[PDB]
């Protein structure tokens, strides 16, 4: 069968270069091709290398910046992109020729994980969390604004309210930060009964924040 | 090279249904299209390569075929699992172009939007700057608009969109709209509306707030 | 007839690589691949993630009685494989026999 | 060459092909260049991936160490772990040897087959709108534009079409 | 050394996958077999013919 | 295929024979129907039989019993007899997945092989009394009636006998 | 045979021929004899010889006694040892039996291979120069001397030389 | 490789004979042919055994006295020359046809 595992996310600055790592649970010799998805954008498949054949297939936009390459005794595959720009800011996917008939080239077969990677000239910057104060029913959030990079993981009172829960995904603002939304919807009547905490976790910036949204009394 | 041209943009249905896209190439590639189902956060899955020959793991749902130009990928009855993206790629010759993209959504009943509104916080303005958060919560259809309005004045490129995905248990949406400003434009005005227009409400709806209270 | 005239034909690169056949030896082809493997990093690593346990100046036998000149764990230790340097010479230093020496080696191993 | 195609009526190879491992060369008014038959090419790879694949893939080894210690008077035990071990490794090596040995005879005809299989589907095609004249070439009693030079490439030579016109000119340039 | 590793020998320990080696017949883990072979290349293209003449 | 005639010239196979592996369409004026060569499928059921019972029967064992028993304090032996085992599966499992990969891969270049050779027999028969028209097919020139049908099948053709009938026939087809 | 040359389209070998394995017999005013290809012969004798010098160069042990002695309470490390004896006894019968059985059909292929080759070459250089006339033979429509004998032999055959000559003869023959 | 081990040297009277041992280092069959240098003239090839064609192929001048002969299994070669004269008072070389290609018959390769 063999199993796919790439290389973990990784972000930079524009001009530097990054090579992603595709490593095979066994050993097989099966092609390999890389495809990039963009934010919002369909899939788009940047080159190919064939280990029997040798060489190096790319695509026309990213031929001379991309260099496809994979190693015979680990079975493991590496892309290498130079150059880097904004525009490249995705997530990046290795994939195997291989069905039940046997190299079959072409077609992608068993894939790998997924590998995001963010290019911008911001550097690592803390989350900032502030309570959106709630007013039948009654919404309450809390607004994680100007992070750096991606994710951030929020959850409320420790994991105990899941229902209503609706994290927003975050948006790319003109400062070349991301900023997150999530709020949650409960009844009226528990918004003195029960506490609202929710749980701001940035491990890349190893910030975990904790707001108290308390109702908003005029 | 080869233009892969999927049709329709996008679609909807309530599970069980037959469903056909139909992907349309430039030039001839034989039968050298291989069919791709994307799930939000997951690896792309490979369902029907060489306009045939289902996957191994894949239901028997899921059939395919064409050749030429026109391909065609049908499911018999729809499920929850397959509720995804598909996308349609040749490989009969390089580079090895991907379709544009076919959306599949589960069907839902019109349900109007709920409106809430979220003035900047106190802790917030001590830093000079103003969020103002308007949220609509479980409606569909997707497609709605969102105006901002300040003194009545309709504020435009200060404000982003952000919507999340349909939500498993009721197939529904919500959506952000954050209209950011500096401390000192936000206390140039007093009155901030957010006049929704969607399919839901027979008319707009406009929530709004008096700065300062 | 205006020519117009078609070929067939095959690769050829300007590969040095040589391969041996049964029918003949040293055969030149255009690509290749390499089934054996020759090359070591040249050092001992950690089999399964788990280190392995070292003992340097003493043998299995100085590691376990407590040679003064050896080394102890006090900690919760764990490791997969045993290296043990022919240079050890500090073990039994008290002259003697040792019961189920090999015996307790592959014991002690992991 | 066991089917007498490469290195046999087709003498050398084609450097001007980078594309693939089997191909053609035409020549017309149009002009002249290398390509690749994409069909026979994939097929072919295909098949050598899998044979390496194959290789490889059904060796499944587990967790084992090889090393066993004994004292000075478990000799026979020691001669008997000594004999298992070097006779694994004169059997492992007279099979590793000889799948090579035979594998690489066996890959070579494989292409010799392809190439020889290529020559005869354009035979095939042509008929007598055609003339044989070695080194795995043919000419064309009739004028072939590059769309009908890649209909052979496609697999879709129309011989009916062109099949008087090149039957006027078989006629006249054999006197 | 302080890298994880599935296979070592006393001269050090290899990452690879083929199915052979010839660097120690003693080994610990998920090893390839051990063989007196000096070279075992495995030829994927076609004979290579080049020449002019 | 290696010899180009299964999946090769010879796009698709026959269900309507059930008789044999290979053989023949007939066509006439008395009718049409399907029939198997006996003499090469014949021929190619002694040789894969063979090749069954090589496989089998070169394999001749003797009464042993596997099963040891060690105690606690027997740890490097035990290890050696596992070791034993283990490396005897190992070799056992890594010859049987090749001698079936090699072997069936042998096996259907044998059955494109006899197929060729079955076209090429009819062809040598028939020389230019038929025409060649693709799909391992010929075309008489000459009317051939069921004993003419067999005596292809026999290998008795008579080419001299229907030569200049079929001689004239080929002038006039091709205007 | 797998290419159809021996024991096939030509029917039987030549005792005549004792200077090599694949060969001539011609025809002519100045007589008639056997000769064998000296090309063909030789680059098979050389694919045998490393055929044969591969099984057994291959095959390269060291000093080893095989002999183990135990008493009678070491009956477990005694069929330990037997197991080990029993098992290299089984793994190499069936590995030598299979190789020499496969390698076998592998050299009776190779021989008809070399065969077809030879006839085709033939064939490729006489082109319609000569007619085929089954059993691996040519008929000549010019007349051949010693030397146009051997030039084919050579492999240095001039057909524009003969065009002309044999085409009238070509025309003639076919009333 | 394989390493060629030729017999001693030997002295015999006009009318005797003489057959020459060449043994191999290891086991090849590889083809074997003799050679002979006389006294201040040149090399003269004597003849030849194809062990995988059989047979035994010498020159006309040898042809009748001289018998080369191989056994397989000891890869050893033979040579045996009769009704011995004056002129034959030379030394005598064996070799293998064998390269880097394989087995190269025509060419002389590894020499005794
Ligand atoms: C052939 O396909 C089946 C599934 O239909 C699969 O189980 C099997 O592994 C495939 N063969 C190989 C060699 O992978
Ligand atoms: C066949 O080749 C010709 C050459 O241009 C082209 O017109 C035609 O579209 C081709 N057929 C295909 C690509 O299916
Ligand atoms: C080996 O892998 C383990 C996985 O549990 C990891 O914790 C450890 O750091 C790794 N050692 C390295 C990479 O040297
Ligand atoms: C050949 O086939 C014809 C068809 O009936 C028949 O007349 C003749 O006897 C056959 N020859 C045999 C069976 O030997
Ligand atoms: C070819 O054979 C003829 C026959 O005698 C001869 O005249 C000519 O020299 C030969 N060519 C060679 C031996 O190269
Ligand atoms: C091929 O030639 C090289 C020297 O160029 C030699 O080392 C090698 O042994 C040869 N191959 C064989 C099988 O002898």
């Amino acid at each position: 069968e063999v199993q796919l595992v790439q290389s973990g996310a990784e972000v930079k600055k524009p001009g530097s270069s990054v090579r992603v790592s595709c490593k095979a649970s066994g050993g097989t010799f099966s092609a390999i091709s890389w495809v990039r998805q963009a934010p919002g954008q369909g899939l788009e498949w940047m080159g190919g290398i064939i280990p029997v054949f040798g060489t190096a297939n790319y695509a026309q936009k990213f031929q001379g910046r991309v260099t496809i390459t994979a190693d015979d005794s680990t079975s493991t595959a590496y892309m290498e992109v130079s150059s880097l720009r904004s525009d490249d800011t995705a997530v990046y996917y290795c994939a195997r020729e291989e069905t039940w008939k046997g190299a079959t080239i072409g077609v992608m077969g068993i894939w790998g994980q997924g590998t995001m990677v963010t290019v911008s000239s911001a550097s690592t910057k803390g989350p900032s969390v502030f309570p959106l104060a709630p007013s039948g029913t009654a919404a309450l959030g809390c607004l994680v604004k100007d992070y750096f990079p991606e994710p951030v993981t929020v959850s409320w009172n420790s994991g105990a309210l899941t229902s209503g829960v609706h994290t927003f995904p975050a948006v790319l603002q003109s400062s070349g930060l991301y900023s997150l939304s999530s709020v949650v919807t409960v009844p009226s009547s528990s918004l003195g009964t029960q506490t609202y905490i929710c749980n701001v976790n940035h491990k890349p910036s190893n910030t975990k924040v904790d707001k108290r949204v308390e109702p908003k009394s005029c | 090279d080869i233009q892969m041209t999927q049709s329709p943009s996008s679609l909807s249905a309530s599970v069980g249904d037959r469903v056909t896209i139909t992907c349309r190439a430039s030039q001839s590639i034989s039968s050298y299209l291989n069919w791709y189902q994307h799930k939000p956060g997951k690896a792309p899955k490979l369902l029907i390569f060489t306009a045939s020959n289902l996957q191994s793991g894949v239901p028997s749902r899921f059939s395919g075929g064409g050749s030429g130009t026109d391909f065609t990928l049908t499911i018999s009855s729809l499920q929850p699992e397959d509720f995804a993206t598909y996308y349609c790629q040749q490989s009969y010759t390089s580079p090895r172009t991907f379709g544009q993209g076919t959306k599949v959504e589960i069907k839902r009943t019109v349900a109007a939007p709920s409106v809430f509104i979220f003035p900047p916080s106190d802790e917030q303005l001590k830093s000079g700057t103003a969020s103002v958060v308007c949220l609509l919560n479980n409606f569909y259809p997707r497609e709605a608009k969102v105006q901002w309005k300040v003194d009545n004045a309709l504020q435009s490129g200060n404000s982003q969109e952000s919507v999340t995905e349909q939500d498993s248990k009721d197939s529904t949406y919500s959506l952000s709209s954050t209209l950011t400003l500096s401390k000192a434009d936000y206390e140039k005005h007093k009155v901030y509306a957010c006049e929704v227009t969607h399919q839901g409400l027979s008319s707009p709806v406009t929530k709004s707030f008096n700065r300062g209270e | 007839d205006p020519g117009d005239t078609l070929c067939i034909g095959y690769h050829a690169n300007n590969s040095t690589d040589t391969v041996d056949t049964v029918l003949e030896k040293n055969v030149t082809v255009t690509h290749s691949v390499n089934l054996l493997e020759d090359k070591h990093n040249g050092k001992l690593c950690k089999l399964r993630g788990v280190a392995p346990l070292h003992l340097g100046k003493c043998n299995i036998a100085g590691w376990i009685l407590g040679n003064p000149e050896c080394e102890s764990l006090s900690t919760a230790s764990s490791w997969s494989y045993i290296v043990e340097t022919p240079s050890s010479d500090n073990g039994t230093c008290y002259p003697g026999d040792f019961i189920d020496y090999e015996e307790l080696r592959e014991q002690l191993s992991s | 060459g066991l089917f007498g195609a490469i290195a046999g009526f087709i003498e050398g190879g084609w450097t001007g092909m980078v594309d693939g491992w089997y191909g053609y060369h035409h020549q017309n008014e149009q002009g002249s260049g290398y390509a690749a038959d994409l069909k026979s090419t994939q097929n072919a790879i295909d098949g050598i991936t899998n044979k390496v694949n194959s290789v490889i893939e059904k060796m499944n080894t587990q967790f084992t160490a090889v090393g066993k210690e004994f004292n000075h008077l478990e000799k026979r035990i020691e001669n008997l772990n000594k004999k298992v071990d070097d006779g694994f490794l004169d059997i492992w090596t007279y099979n590793a040897e000889l799948l090579v040995l035979l594998e690489n005879e066996r890959t070579l005809d494989y292409h010799d087959s392809n190439v020889k299989n290529l020559y005869e589907k354009v035979r095939s095609q042509l008929k007598n709108n055609a003339k044989e004249i070695g080194n795995g070439c043919f000419e064309f009693y009739h004028k072939c534009d590059n769309t009908c030079m890649e209909s052979v490439k496609n697999g879709t030579y129309d011989y009916p079409k062109y099949s008087e016109e090149a039957k006027l000119n078989r006629e006249e340039i054999d006197s | 050394h302080d890298c994880n590793t599935t296979c070592q020998t006393p001269k050090g320990a290899i990452n690879t996958s083929l199915p052979f080696q010839n660097i120690h017949p003693i080994t610990i883990g998920k090893c390839p077999k051990y063989v007196k072979s000096t070279k075992l290349r495995l030829a994927t293209g076609l004979r290579n013919i080049p020449s002019i003449a």
